[PDB]
């Protein structure tokens, strides 16, 4: 009854019947305990609703205004030692052991999706030792990325990318003046970063090269009715070169290329192999 | 396709006990059906059990003990269901 009067607000309610369910609630500016009011005595409301659903494991959780605290409260019931967040993209990451990861995830993600439906963002689960190993690997990879995309010295690049969020990927928009506070001079580093941008343009040209020079589809596949250039390229990416090669290829062999579907592998291919075979007849 | 059960009577001396055994066998055969243990000839259940008697691979003991193992298997299904109850809730 407090939902209508705005005494307490139901922030989110996700329910996998029987397996797991999470209801996160918050007070709509009333300074009242939402979970303690909506749960009753030892969950006598949530337990009754679960018994109506037929044995659901329902968990009442808190909720806050900001999305970071919302996700932190939607990861309940657990204990959090540390949590990593991103300011640009609304994403959250937490670390827990396998014994806790099994309970926080669920058999089919029923609890985890309950968090996913609560915060609205994708979640990632990893171990604490795995977190430290990933931190060391990310430090090394960020040093390499700062050396490659910003074109600076590696010893200073490691220290800069340790503090820099999104170390080197279109990072000129982010404030790079924090790297000037470190020792050393970077006067030619601006020209080096311009050269790195030219190298990125060359990488775009290399993607165009992979599109054009790297095993382009023939005229028979491109001129087939009902199939576009992308469809012909997807059909030919499965090792086929001629009509007989297209007939020899199967659905499983063509499934490696994401551009080609099972219907595209259906009968001849879908239309293209039939057109290439029957081009002799009018 | 069979006209005499005298061979069956030879296998099990008491005729009435043979009648009970055949009746129980065919009762299991019709409802809760089990596969025949002899290639039948589009025949009724009344004679196929008698054919099973003809091979001598059927008596009171065989059916009783076989039903005991089948009951134990049903109980094992009950226990595995019980074990699947505990994990589902907790």
């Amino acid at each position: 009854p407090e939902i209508g009067e705005e005494v307490i607000e139901i922030k989110a309610a996700a329910r996998d019947p029987g397996s797991r369910a999470k209801i996160a609630v918050k007070t709509n500016d009333k300074r009242i305990d939402p979970v303690g009011a909506c749960v009753g005595m030892r969950g006598a409301r949530v337990q009754a609703v679960s018994t109506e659903l037929g044995g659901e494991r329902i968990d009442i959780v808190l909720w806050d205004d900001n999305p970071a605290q919302f996700v932190i409260n939607a990861m309940a019931p657990a204990d959090v030692a540390s949590i990593v967040v991103d300011e640009d993209k609304h994403t959250m990451d937490i670390a827990v052991e396998a014994g806790n990861l099994a309970q926080a995830i669920g058999r089919n993600g029923q609890n985890v999706r309950l968090a996913s439906q609560l915060s609205g963002w994708e979640l990632n689960v990893m171990t604490v030792d795995d977190l430290q190993a990933k931190h060391q690997a990310e430090a090394h990879a960020a040093i390499d990325t700062f050396t490659k995309y910003l074109d600076i010295d590696e010893d200073f690049a490691t220290v800069l990318v340790e503090e820099g969020f999104s170390t080197l990927e279109e990072l000129a928009y982010v404030p790079m003046k924090e790297l000037l506070e470190i020792e050393g001079l970077d006067e030619p580093t601006v020209e080096a970063l311009r050269e790195r941008a030219k190298n990125a343009l060359a990488t775009i040209a290399q993607a165009q090269e992979e599109s054009l020079g790297d095993n382009k589809p023939a005229d028979d596949l491109l001129n087939l009715e009902g199939v576009d250039r992308d469809l012909a390229f997807k059909l030919a990416a499965r090792g086929v070169c001629t009509l007989e090669d297209l007939a020899e290829q199967g659905i499983d062999d063509l499934a490696d290329i994401e551009g080609l579907t099972d219907e595209k592998a259906g009968a001849l291919i879908m239309a293209a192999r039939n057109i290439c075979w029957f081009g002799d007849e009018a | 396709a069979r006209v005499t059960v005298q061979d069956a009577v030879e296998k099990i001396g008491n005729r009435f006990d043979l009648v009970l055994v055949a009746a129980r066998r065919a009762r299991q055969m019709q409802v809760g059906g089990k596969d025949p243990l002899v290639p039948e000839e589009n025949d009724k259940t009344t004679v196929i059990a008698l054919r099973e008697i003809e091979e001598g691979l059927i008596n009171n003991q065989i059916l009783d003990v076989r039903e005991r193992q089948e009951q134990q298997e049903q109980e094992a299904a009950e226990l595995q269901a019980v074990t699947a109850i505990a994990e589902g809730r907790r």
